[PDB]
Order: structure tokens, then C-alpha cells, then sequence
């Protein structure tokens, strides 16, 4: 219950989604790149509103809630890792094992009855393709593949990227990304001209509602998502008109891209091919709190050896990162920021006036509402409550 | 001019039927008790199909945002709807439902 | 609806006024000077909590709500006026006519059923005396004369002014300006000495309460206001005493100003004559949001020809603006800000302890409560709400 | 009152204390040092949420609420003390007497019926040991000794100190100060080495629950407090271990300190002896508002003559203040701040997981809940509310 | 010493009556059942006229901020009022109400 | 030594609680639910509160510190903030005399 019930009652098709202001619990989420955290170098981060600590011990990553069980302070205010396998709160020295969060010692009172009888929350952590994924959920985690778009985990797919904190709720980021008509904001991107892209201004839908998308709920690995098929029956718009007069044209480059776009739970977009005919872009919009998200950008390109990988890395730093990730997606950032006010009071979820291409967004809202693995609430953050 | 939509009995009380029209916007026929009414099917506030909404008396509630309209006058009954719905007179004769071809 | 009902319940004489923290809807309000907006150069501003856009086309002013109907973004984030008569949202290209706000085109989907079926909110705009007024209301607007003090619109009246944003609710500004006893804060103003003004410290009331003010319930133009008549039968106080000893004196200048002071809806004060025997001051306290207002000051002086206008404009820039509008009224600014905390929680409207000269303020609160044309609510800002 | 009733209902042993977010009314509180308030120079401060003004007249201190009865502005915005015994509001000149707060004159209207019929709130003020104490309460005040720790007022006791504003609720400061096991955060303090102190890392409790403290409610002066006796039957920890391996050692200096620790209402801690075997520390955590408190530190040392006082003065400045009050207590400041988030939503008062040494804190919570002289409420701040 | 207000019959139980006095502050007369009372008409918390307020039993509620007083004792009954109201003597002799020009 | 003599079954009214102090060990809490006797550690697993000073409602004991609660029969948490199960101690009545086990029961040699 994160949103006024009066509002939720109004939204029949996707109330769970509108209520998921803090994101969906029980899903895997990338939070940083592997090279950003080294041996015995504890790192702090907030995911789904929860303060966490991640550390690498003997190469393996561990995640502990950054909040001592005693007086609720963050252990990270003054980190004290007195033994390889533990962390000691700086306040009264309650000591926890990184491996299972068990309170194994208390330096201020070695005879305390709490020793061995309390456990600090831990979360599964997995590294894949140079990315650090945390399963922000309870119980045994499902395969990481379930929460990743197709091909991200392919053997030869070399993954490179960038991550940053953006000031907008995660859902605004997701919808902007999967928004078929938002392509209009990218009409002047340096990438369009500098990489000779063909880029429409928008689309004139064709066919019926069901044909605008393809809802995926039959994938064998269990992934749940939606493909944007507006271009299968729709006519792309290359001539923008006002009063029947052409005021703007799309891009007539030779490189064809982004004709395969899909959004997947918990909130990751796959644009293929992009930003080049031989590459793929996968981006996550990870919930940090109700007002911010991690914009986790990755570009994938098949590489057969260290030679090709190095070449790709060099092209990434010199071209793709500055020209695409920044030169193209920077407009998506302020676009997301521009919707904040309208949805900040939760009223935008009621007052928005949608048009045809939004069918794709609606499909996603319904899929997310039906297949998410749980709604994160303030109670999960402060401490679950329940009266006998 | 009238469009033969269906048999009165094809619709259970309190239900809604979407009527597609080639080269024109679809309509929504509502069965309120034993009375039949009709309006454009697309909510004037967006792209929702009113035929997939909830009927309460002579008021159809949009499934998207909870906006609503009186299916008899087509006038908004609940926010965020503000643009009146197009209304089509309906007549039942010999157990068959007919809806005017053009708004009125 | 804007204030706790338990508080409004206690205020039987002017509950609507206390509830009007965002201002009164359906009234004209000045927001800038004509010279501040040129042809084809859209300007942003916030009025009664609503973000607006003003543009000059073929010399005439037009006003559109600066919020796209689609996803609620401000059009002004990236202004795209692609044709003389329209403005295109930078997000998905929904295009609106400045003239009537109609959604006339959508570049991203020329076949959309929304085209011609939606209307962005527009507000009437009128230029008078070099000032830009906006009718922040619904339906056909009344004559501007109804919402302006007497004589402001006189043919020979030359108006010059200054405008700025002040951090206080508009009502605190209004009451301070019409407050008969607040003259005390002006005892050391440079204007008093440099323009040889006679200025008492206050007034010892005379006559009955009914004689303390004169309410105008209707004009030939429907004006609604109150005249402060404390000086009618009151005794000007020139010697301030404590325990019987004189500790302060008023100013014994020769110039007698402020013969008559009156406040009018929606909230504009008229001081005549001021700051000189041959001039008048008209000042608005326009609601921007619940915490701020535009302090729109103007000085008027009848001018028979270009020759007199030129001279006045010279005297205004060289003396009146710096000595009066700033040298005198600057103290009013911090006095308004000083009342913010006490009323910030709405409790000051209950706990205030009024004294005799406040009969003027009470008369204004009742007149405002009885004759305002509507209470602006947060719902007007986000979108009116009504459940069947 | 100040906390959600569902939470108070859960805390059966000290609900009043949890509800006392704004502090306890009807107790004396130190707010500054005598040397900080000079003759005829009114000084501002906020105590228990209330803005106050303190002035010195003929050497004597007087305290008036810094809020005019008329329109609720702070008189301090522009102080006008026109005669020795009064203060005149800068707005409409309502004049109040410092000794009884009576509205004795109004310069803007000397004939006002309000004159002599209204009274501005005043609070008792007393100077002791060069410290200014204000009785933030109603009615004749109890003797100051009731709200001070034993010996603070000793004739031979020379008091020197420091005061500053800290960003945390007063209760967090109190509990941190009386917390037996928090001594762990002081293990690396420069005072430990530089003053050759003996300091354990914690304590292994001994004896029964009641033996852990000495609750004082039999004090002749009426003082209400608790003594921490964890050291009487407990074994001090000098070797901290994890998995049986020593990872940290306490300090084996020669100077024995802090063997006598007690906390007293309204919230003052006494540490004896500290920071040196021949001194004592007395510190208050005075509520300013729900999020802040004055950390009023004072060190006492018996002195028989001016020579001893001057020597102590020199030592305080060159050693005690920088090495102890700062070098030692600075870690207490950020430790308090570290608990803010957990208790900010009042949920920490339910979710905290205590261990043995917290018995002292529990005793304090119960004593405070049972012996406080009143719960300050926001209504006290804005203006008491009561319906017939 | 006394002033003529009105006939006891003129005032219905639970009503208030303002009494303007030449060269002096106004008073307020209240009829509580069959007994009459009188106090200053001006609320001690400001400048409101209590005769324009609401009488509930023997408690008068000020129209300005909702403060209240007991018309018998003149003592504050509801915040924000704190200063006692002046009480004047009233006596009904010969079916007529009279109020003491001076306060008790 | 396996069974500790507590008191006479008649010394306890239905719905009451009694604390049992043990030398060199943590105290136990014996609860009488109707005519059946149950026992758990006396110290609340969420802190240092004495459950024998709490409130018994049917077969659920509510801690006086923070309002957490446990089922006295299974020792399982019944109300937040409690999350750690209480150690349970078997109780038996021989000759009208109440006895409590000196060792808590375990998920050892019992129902699967
Ligand atoms: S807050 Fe961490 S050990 Fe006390
Ligand atoms: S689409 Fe129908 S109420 Fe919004
Ligand atoms: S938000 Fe303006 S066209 Fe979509
Ligand atoms: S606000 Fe102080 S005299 Fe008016
Ligand atoms: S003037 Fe009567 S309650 Fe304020
Ligand atoms: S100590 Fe029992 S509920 Fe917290
Ligand atoms: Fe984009
Ligand atoms: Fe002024
Ligand atoms: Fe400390």
C-alpha cells in the first residue's frame, strides 16, 4: 500500500504497477560493474529503498543489509572488518558473518545471550558479463536468466556499459524507453547523422490492438516481457506535418536499427540492433527509492577472442559511449525528469491522456502488474509488521 | 441507415458489446436491465475501450482511469473525463437491436 | 478544501478567505509588463499554482497552460514553435493552436483519433497601461475594469512600475498593505525625510466600527473593495509614549499623502495620493503558489501629452522608483515575510489577537469571502476531481 | 499525542518517553553561558520548539516568548527596546514589560482596549555556575537543584564548558551518553593515549537485573535519576575476540575514570571522575525542536582560590576542552546522528533489538516516563487548544 | 445604576441581544432558559461582537475564532480565549429586563 | 535433574504465567492455558524483556517491551517485531505437581 487507495481503485488494469512505487521485490537487479568492487573493499548502495553493503571476500561477492540489528545505525558510517569473514558494527561491536549474516560475536559483551541468536538480512549476489546482480528478495533465488532479456547471457556477447543515478522514479524511465513515439526526441541526436542512421519521427499504427505487441509469458526460462510490434502493420512517419505542411523530416540514413524492441520484468529494455546494425543495447532502470533509479546502460557485441574484445572496448570508449550512450540517451534522461512533477503526487496515473502508440506501454503495465514477483513496501524497508 | 447489431437476448443484463464498423470508430452497446443504449466505444480521455469497462446503472466506468459517462446522455459522470461521448439512439423491434448509423 | 476543516469551522466570518491559500479563481491578474514579452518569444510563469506560457503573435498575446495533455510535461522544457500559430510538444509532438488550445496535429502519428478531439487549457490575456493581465478563470471573462482599482484605466493615467517575486502567501501581503497601523514600520523611511512627508505613527480610532471603513459591494463595473476611513474621525498619533514618556515621534513634514487607501478584489491596493500629492500608487499581490506572490507595483500620474509622459518617466526612474517603490516599500517586504511562520500551519488564523485598527482587515476578509469568484484548489492545479 | 497511538500502545513500559519527542515541559534547561548575554542586548534561542528572547537588565536575566501576541511575528526581527524595562514590537508597536510580559502600551493606538488586558508568555531564568537556565514550564518553578546532577552546584565546584547545536533528537543523545557499551566508540580517542587512561571495550554483566542500576527517587532535593552499576558485578572487557581470536584490546593506562555514571531528568549526564581522576563531567542534551538539541558540556573541578581557578582555566583551554570535550566527545556527536534514520519514523522504538547492557537505558526510559513533569506538545508551541 | 434592555418576552430562550450604550462599550444579554445574563459584548481575544456569535446552553462562542465563554461566570470555555469576560448584573422586574451599567 | 519442580498445578490459575529461575542458566516461563501447561525461555528473543511480565491471550504471549508475541505451544513468533522462535521446554504434571524440562526440545527424533 504505497499509493492512496482511492487512486488505486480507479486503475483497474494495472493497480499493482501504480502501487509499485518502490519497485518489485523478489527479482534480480544489476547495481554496479564487477571492476568497481575489489577484494575487501566494502561498497554502499540503496536498492528498492534498502541500504545495502556489498563486499568481495576471496573473490566472491556478499551482500548484507547496511543496518545494525541493535540500534539501527548503518555499519558503513565507520566500517570495521576485523576478520576476513566478518564485519563489526562501530557502535557496540555486534559482529556479523558476511556469509550468512549471523551475529557471531559481540566484543562489548562476549557473554551476551544474543550471540548466535540473531541474523542480519543477507541477499544473494551474482556476477555475470561483468555486472553485479543482487537478488532483492526472500528465499532461494530463481535463475538469473529469468530476469534478463534474451541474448544478454549469450556466450560470445561482450558486455560493456555505464551506470549512473538519475532523478526520476524507475517506472517513468521504463515507459520512456519502451515508448514507440518518443523516438521524436532523438531526431537531432549526434548519433543520427554521425552514424548514418535511418530514423523515423514516429509511426502510424495499423491492424488491431493485439497486433501492436507480443506479450511473452511462454518463455521457457520464465522471463516475462513485451515486444513492440508497432512497425509490423504501421507506416513509419518520415514527414511531420502541421496543417498538412511539412515542418520536419526524419532521418534517411542507410543503417537500419531498433526494429526489435522489448521490455522485460523487473524493468530492462532490449533494443536490437542498436546503436549499430551489429550491436545490441540492454538497459535497466533500477529502483533506488521512490524518486531515483540507476540507469544501467550496457551495449553488447559478439566477440570471438581477446583481440575482437579489445577492438570493441576501444570503439566503445572512443565512439559508442560518447556518441550513443551519452549522445543519444542523454535526451532520455531529461525526458524522464520532465514527467516527474505530473506523476509525483500520483495524480498523473489518472489524468494522463494516452494515444495509439501507448498501447505498448499499456501492455507492459498489465504484464508487470500480473507477473511481478512482489510489491516492495515501506514496511520491507523499516521492518515487516504483523499483529497476532 | 440503422445498423442491425444483434438479438436482444445475445446480451445478458448489465453487459456491454463492442460493435466494429469498417471505416469508422467502433461503438459500444450497453444493456441496462431491459433497456439498450449506445455510444462511441473509445473513452474520450484516451484509448480505453468502454466495452471493457464497468456498468453501474446507466453509467459506464472506464477501465483505464475510472473516468465515467452516463450512457444515455453521453455526458461525463466522473473525472478525468471532460469531453462528452457521442451518443446513438437505439431501438429494439421484434427482439432485434438496432443502432442509429450517425450520432444524435 | 485547502485547510483543515476543524480550523475553517471556527472561522465563521471569513472561512472562504482562510481556505483561499492558493488565491481566487476567475479574476484578472497582472503578471508582467508588455515590454517583457516580444513577438514569437514564449515566456513562462506560474499563476495560482498553474504553470503557464505566454506568447505574442502578430502583436497579440495568447496564453496556454504549460503542461502537455499527453504525459504532463512542461512544453517549455524545449520550446518547439514550428509554425506561427502553433506550439509542438518536444516529447511526442502533440501540436496545439495558441488561439484556442485545440490539439490540431500530432507529428508522431498523423492518423491519431485524438487529433481535433482534445483541447489544452487557454486563458484570456489583455494588455492595459503597459501591463499584462491574465484572466485565471473559466468561461467568458468580465471586463478588466471589474478587477482593477478606480482610475487605473483612466485615459490620461500614465502607469509605470516594477514587479518581483516575494516569499510569502499573497494574503499576508494584502493585509500588510491595507493595515492602518503598519505605518509604524515606515517611520524611518528615506521617503519620509527626503520628500518631506507628514507621517503619523498610527491612529486612535474615533466613531463607531461601521464608520471605520466603507465597503463597496458594487460599481458600474462590479468592483468589490474596502476603503480605510480610520482617519475620518480618528486622531493621528505623532508622539509615541511608554509609561507616559515620549520615546518616539512621527514625521512633521508638509506633504500630506494617502488621503484615501482602498483594497479591491482579487487583491490590489490603491493609495492616493502617493508617494507625492500629484501621484497614485496601485499595487497587486498576485498568488504564484501557496508560499509566494508577485509584488506588482505601479505608480500612476495623469499626463496630457508626450511631453508630460517623458518627464514623469524621468522622475520615476530617477526618484520615485528608488525612493518610494524601493526606499519605502522594501520594509513591507520583510514585514510580510515575518508573518509567514505564524500562519504557515494555518493556526495563526485562529490565535491572532487583533486590536481596533484591524477592523479594516476584518472588513476586507469578509468582503473577500463574500464576493470572490471562486476558490482555487490543488485539484484545479492537478486536474479537477469528481466521483459519480 | 506526538506519536501514532498504534506505536505507543505497543510500548507498555515507557510510552510517555516515546511520546516525549519535543522534550519534557516544566523542567529547568541550560541554554547558554552567562558571558554570552550582555546588558541590554536581547538574545534569541529556541527551547522545546518555542522561540524565546533573553535580556539582561540591571544584571538580571528576563525571558519573554519571541512572538508578538498581535500577528505572531518574532520581535527579534527588529528589536526595539525603547525604555529600560520594555520591548516594543517593530510592527504595530505593542509594548511589553520584561518582568511580567504585560502589554503596557501600544504606540500605534494608546487608547486600545487591549492595553493592560493581554500578557505575553514569560519564563523564569536563573544563572548558576556561569550557566543560564530557563524554566520552560508553567507556574512557580521548583528549585534548580531538582533538575541538576548532584554536586554541580557545589560551592567549591568551578564550572567551565562549551555548548553547540547538534542534529538529532535529544533522546538519542541521552541514551548514547548513558549507554554502558558505547564506550567502544571511544577506543581510539586521543584522550585515551594522551591522558594515559584505563578504558575497557565493554562489560560482561554480572548479578541480577536490579543490581545493574540504582534508581534514585529518594533524593531529598527531589532529583530523579539512575546510576549505571554494570561495573559492580561485571567483568570489564579488555580483549575483544571474534571466533576466539583477539582482534582488539582496550586501553591499559594508569588513570581510572568514569566509575560513577548517572543520568538525571530532564536529561543531564554526570560522569565521575572524568576526564581526569580529579574532575567531573556534567552534560545536558537540551531539546530545541524534534530534530535538534543543545549539547551543553561542562567540566567541574574543585577550586579553593582564584589561583586554582585561573590554573584550571588555563588547563581547560589548552587541554581538557580540545582533548576531552572535543577529542573524546566528538565521536558521540556523529554516533547520535547515526541513529536518526532508524528512529525518525518512530518505528525504531519498536524494532530495536536490545542486549544486556541496555538494561541501564531501559531503567532510564521507565524513570523518565514516570517522573517527568509534563509532555511538551506542538499545541504548546502554536497555542494551547481546548474545546468546551 | 440600571439600563432598560427589553421585555423578557421579546427574547426566546437561547437567544442573544446586543445592548449599545451611549459613550461606552457595548454589552451582550443572553437568555438561557428563563434566566438572563450579561457580559461585555467584545470578545477579550480580539474585537469581535459576541452578540453575533452562537449560544449553546450557557456558553457563548465567538464568531471570529471560535473561542468561547460561560455567560454566567464570564470565564473562558474554549481556546483561544484566556482573558475573563466582564460580567454585568441583570434583574428582571415587572416582566422587563434590566442590566447594571457597571460590571460586578 | 532432567525435570525441575515448579509448583503445584493448583498454584496457577488458568491464563497465568510463572517465571522459573535456574542456577547457572537463563530463566524459563511456564504458562497455564486452561488446564494445560506450556513452557518457553522467559526472555523475549527480540530483546531482554521478561515474557513472564507480558500478557497471555489464549495460547499467545505478548511481550511488554515492544508488543511482539509468540505462540506458547510452538514458541513460533505470532506478532512482529519478533522473528526468532522461542526455545520450548516440555512440561508434565505428576501427582498434581508441575515439572518443567531442563533442556529445550529440538527438531530431533520427532515428526517429519
Ligand atoms: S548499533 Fe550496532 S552494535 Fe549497537
Ligand atoms: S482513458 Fe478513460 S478515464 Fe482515461
Ligand atoms: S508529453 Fe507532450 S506529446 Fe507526449
Ligand atoms: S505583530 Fe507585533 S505589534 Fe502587530
Ligand atoms: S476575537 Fe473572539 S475568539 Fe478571537
Ligand atoms: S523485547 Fe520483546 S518484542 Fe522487543
Ligand atoms: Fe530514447
Ligand atoms: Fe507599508
Ligand atoms: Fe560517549
Amino acid at each position: 500500500a504505497n499509493v492512496d487507495e482511492a487512486i488505486l481503485k480507479r486503475v483497474k488494469g494495472w493497480a499493482p504497477y501504480v502501487d509499485a512505487k518502490l519497485g518489485f521485490r523478489n527479482h534480480w537487479y544489476p547495481v554496479m560493474f564487477s571492476k568497481e568492487i575489489n577484494e575487501g573493499e566494502p561498497k554502499t548502495l540503496k536498492l528498492l529503498g534498502e541500504n545495502l553493503l556489498v563486499n568481495r571476500i576471496d573473490g566472491k561477492l556478499y551482500c548484507l543489509k547496511d543496518r545494525c540489528l541493535h540500534r539501527g545505525v548503518q555499519l558503513s558510517v565507520k566500517v570495521e572488518c576485523k576478520t576476513k569473514s566478518t564485519i563489526t558494527c562501530w557502535y557496540h561491536a555486534w559482529t556479523y558473518r558476511w556469509e550468512d549474516g549471523v551475529l557471531c560475536d559481540i566484543l562489548t559483551n562476549p557473554t551476551s545471550a544474543q550471540i548466535g541468536r540473531q541474523k542480519l538480512k543477507t541477499y544473494p549476489v551474482q556476477e555475470a558479463k561483468g555486472c553485479v546482480f543482487i537478488y532483492l528478495g526472500d528465499g532461494d533465488p530463481p535463475p538469473l536468466a529469468r530476469d534478463t532479456p534474451p541474448n544478454f547471457l549469450d556466450d560470445d556477447m561482450e558486455i560493456l556499459g555505464k551506470n549512473q543515478i538519475i532523478k526520476s522514479n524507475w517506472r517513468l524511465a521504463v515507459e520512456n524507453g519502451f515508448d514507440p513515439s518518443h523516438i521524436y526526441i532523438h531526431k537531432d541526436s549526434i548519433l543520427v547523422k554521425d552514424n548514418d542512421l535511418a530514423l523515423p519521427l514516429g509511426f502510424a499504427p495499423g491492424g488491431d490492438r493485439k497486433q501492436q505487441t507480443r506479450v511473452v509469458d511462454d518463455d521457457v526460462v520464465g522471463r516475462k516481457g513485451v515486444y513492440d510490434l508497432i512497425g509490423e502493420h504501421g507506416v513509419p512517419v518520415f514527414e511531420g506535418t502541421i496543417g498538412g505542411e511539412v515542418v520536419r523530416e526524419g532521418a534517411y540514413g542507410e543503417k537500419i536499427v531498433a526494429n526489435d524492441v522489448s521490455i522485460w520484468l523487473p524493468g530492462v529494455l532490449k533494443v536490437n540492433p542498436f546503436p549499430n546494425p551489429d550491436m545490441m543495447q540492454f538497459e535497466w532502470y533500477v529502483p533506488i527509492d521512490e524518486n531515483t533509479h540507476y540507469y544501467f546502460q550496457t551495449l553488447g557485441k559478439p566477440c570471438a577472442n581477446d583481440e575482437e574484445r579489445k577492438k570493441y572496448e576501444q570503439e566503445f570508449e572512443s565512439k559508442w559511449k560518447p556518441m550513443a550512450l551519452e549522445g543519444f540517451n542523454n535526451d532520455d534522461i531529461w525526458a524522464r525528469e520532465a514527467m516527474v512533477d505530473f506523476y509525483a503526487d500520483d495524480k498523473g496515473w489518472v489524468n494522463e491522456i494516452l494515444f495509439e502508440s501507448d498501447e505498448a506501454i499499456v501492455a507492459w503495465r498489465k504484464l508487470a502488474s500480473e507477473h511481478n514477483q512482489g510489491i516492495q513496501t515501506q514496511a520491507h524497508v523499516s521492518g515487516l509488521e504483523h499483529h497476532h | 441507415i440503422w445498423l442491425k447489431v444483434c438479438a436482444a437476448s445475445d446480451m445478458q443484463p448489465g453487459t456491454i458489446r463492442r460493435v466494429n464498423r469498417v471505416g469508422a470508430a467502433p461503438l459500444a452497446v450497453y444493456r441496462v436491465g431491459d433497456q439498450f443504449y449506445a455510444t462511441e466505444d473509445t473513452c474520450t480521455h484516451g484509448i480505453a475501450s468502454l466495452s471493457e469497462g464497468t456498468l453501474d446503472g446507466d453509467v459506464i466506468e472506464c477501465p483505464f482511469h475510472g473516468g465515467a459517462f452516463n450512457v444515455c446522455t453521453g455526458m461525463p459522470a466522473s473525472s478525468p473525463c471532460t469531453v462528452p461521448l457521442g451518443v446513438f439512439e437505439v431501438e429494439v423491434k421484434e427482439g432485434e437491436v438496432y443502432v442509429a448509423g450517425e450520432k444524435k
